[PDB]
């Protein structure tokens, strides 16, 4: 109804065998979505939207391995819960099966019979479809051809905040229970509601195919540093219900022109120290070779900061990111790239100040026709 | 007119009588039929040849096995109905059904019928069986039964959708009219 995200991605590690990669939580596979309020109770259609991004290798194709841990698209699961946000479906019993849709890898039954007049050509889109389109498609449709391929959740809505629920109803929710907040601000801001949840939403990113006719297999792997190129751990929280990571990995859209991510990650740093840090990105071509997976450099690299140098933190909303290439010693040196332009907006304002005050400003074309998109949401 | 005693065997709650009542009487039994055994008669055609079927709706119970094994003599084709929703019925076909019909009729042709092929894709059946630690009988699994227990053909039926019912019984007949090699 707002076409947009609501709550942070509750994060579950899932095993290789269609099983919980963390089995210890097999009973505590729980999320409590906070901040629910008047508009939240009257939000016309809210859906808990589950995805699986298959960790491990690129493909389940026999003949080649891939560098284990490769986040690959595997589909979406959706049901609207507006009936339940009304509270009607009121039972701890209801272990809702969730029919999951893997993005349409239909290459098993429609291929065995095409004879006597073959005139048809197409590409490989079984996952290459924009996640925007998969999103809206599952929005409009009302059936899943899961064939059992789905997941089970028992659900209810509970009034009260983290505290009140965690006191009157801690039976469901202990302090080790995973938590996901609806991404934003409340209808009632208590003085001292000290959060730091900076949900970084990856909407998409455009990348030109380059020398290899395969659109270089983008894996935006962005590392958050101080103002001295020092990476920090946990800074990028990949999803809710799980601790952060030092550097975050993007889904390697397998030879895609304009990948659309829809990914979200929380940032939370020392609010006094976060002011004087930065971030850096890496855009590598991820080929089907492990040794080439590691040996390939991030043909494009990028770097972004935290506050505007005036001290104001980067404002909310979408902030574009250029994929910069070539010499990344320019762009991985502790401070030297902090002197250099690192994202679209600061670059065009640099070019404007050169237009008015031309003081040796020649933008490098390594800031080439590849770029990246991030929208910043900062619940500090 | 040529009759074939086609004693339809198979577990309880798996779809013998559902397939028969969809065949001889053309209705889908709503609830698990309490079966001892029955006699029917219909008029069916087999690959262009019309045939008579005097049929037997035997029990899937362990209790009246003596009566069902009295039914096995004079049988010319054994229709074993096992639930695709309940592949433990397939396992019972592997342990008792085919072995008992063969101990009472060796080399007498056997049709193998996978009841509820419509449930291999239905969400309820798949989810129930995955929660039971088993998968609905794939046509390869029933075909493995057929090759192993020398079934003339492994068919599948869905009495709910009226799927393959007449086909099941025509194949049962042609298991005898045209002996399989
Ligand atoms: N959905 C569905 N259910 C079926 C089908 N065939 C049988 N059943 C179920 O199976 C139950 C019992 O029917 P049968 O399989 O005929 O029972 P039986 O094999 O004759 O075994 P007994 O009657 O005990 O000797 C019914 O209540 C149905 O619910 C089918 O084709 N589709
Ligand atoms: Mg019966």
């Amino acid at each position: 109804d707002q076409s947009t995200f609501i709550s942070e991605n509750y994060l579950i590690r899932w095993g290789s065998n269609g099983m919980p990669k963390e089995i210890e939580k097999l009973n505590n596979l729980q999320a409590v979505f906070t901040d629910l309020s008047s508009m939240d109770l009257i939000r016309p259609r809210v859906s808990l939207v589950c995805q699986i991004v298959r960790v491990g290798h690129m493909e389940l194709k026999e003949g080649k391995k891939h560098t284990c841990g490769l986040r690959r698209p595997f589909g979406v699961a959706v049901m609207d819960i507006t009936d339940i946000i009304h509270g009607k479906v009121d039972d701890e019993e209801k272990q809702h099966f969730i029919p999951f849709q893997q993005i349409a890898m239909e290459t098993y039954i429609r291929q065995r019979q095409l004879i006597m007049s073959p005139l048809i050509t197409s590409h490989v889109i079984g996952e290459n479809e924009p996640l925007t389109s998969v999103l809206n498609k599952v929005i409009a449709a009302k059936e899943v051809n899961h064939k059992g391929q789905g997941l089970w959740v028992s659900l209810k809505l509970l009034p009260g905040d983290l505290t009140q629920v965690q006191k009157n109803f801690s039976h469901l929710v202990d302090r080790s229970t995973a938590i996901a907040r609806k991404m934003g601000f409340p209808e009632i801001i208590l003085p001292g509601d000290v959060r730091n949840d900076i949900y970084v939403t990856l909407i998409h990113g455009e990348f030109d195919k380059g020398k290899k006719k395969t659109p270089k297999n983008v894996e935006v792997t962005m590392s958050v540093h101080d103002e001295e190129g020092k990476l920090l751990e946990k800074a990028i929280h990949p999803g809710a219900g799980y601790e952060g990571i030092s550097e975050y990995k993007s889904v390697v859209y397998y030879q895609v022109k304009q990948p659309c991510w829809y990914e979200t990650v929380k940032v939370s740093i020392a609010i006094e120290e976060v002011t004087r840090c930065h971030i850096r990105f890496t855009f590598r071509h991820r080929s089907s070779q492990e040794t080439r997976d590691k040996s390939e450099r991030a043909f494009g690299v990028a770097f972004v900061k935290l506050m505007n140098p005036d001290g104001t933190t980067l404002q909310d909303g979408r902030h574009d990111l250029v994929v910069y290439k070539g010499d990344n010693k320019k762009m991985e040196d502790a401070k030297f790239y902090l002197t250099l332009p690192g994202t679209k907006m600061e670059m065009e304002e640099k070019e404007l100040q050169a237009s008015k005050n031309l003081v040796t400003f020649t933008p490098s074309k390594d800031s080439t026709k590849d770029s990246f998109q991030i929208a910043t949401l900062i619940c500090s | 007119m040529q009759s074939i005693k086609c004693v339809v065997v198979g577990d309880g709650a798996v779809g013998k009588t559902c397939l028969l009542i969809c065949y001889t009487t053309n209705a889908f039994p709503k609830e698990y039929i309490p079966t001892v055994f029955d006699n029917y008669s219909a008029q069916s055609a087999v690959d262009g040849r019309t045939v008579n079927l005097n049929l037997w709706d035997t029990a899937g119970l362990e209790e009246y096995d003596r009566l069902r094994t009295l039914s096995y003599p004079q049988t010319n084709v054994f229709v074993i109905c096992f639930s695709i929703a309940s592949p433990p019925s397939y396992e019972n076909v592997r342990h008792k059904w085919h072995p008992e019909v063969c101990h009472h009729c060796p080399d007498v042709p056997i049709l193998l019928v996978g009841t509820k092929k419509d449930l291999r894709a239905q969400p309820d059946t798949l989810r129930r069986l995955k929660e039971q630690g088993q998968a609905p009988i794939t046509p390869q699994q029933g075909q493995a039964l057929a090759k192993q227990i020398h079934a003339v053909r492994y068919l599948e039926c869905s009495a709910l959708q009226q799927d393959g019912v007449k086909e099941v019984f025509a194949e049962a007949v042609r298991a005898v009219l045209n002996p399989t090699p």
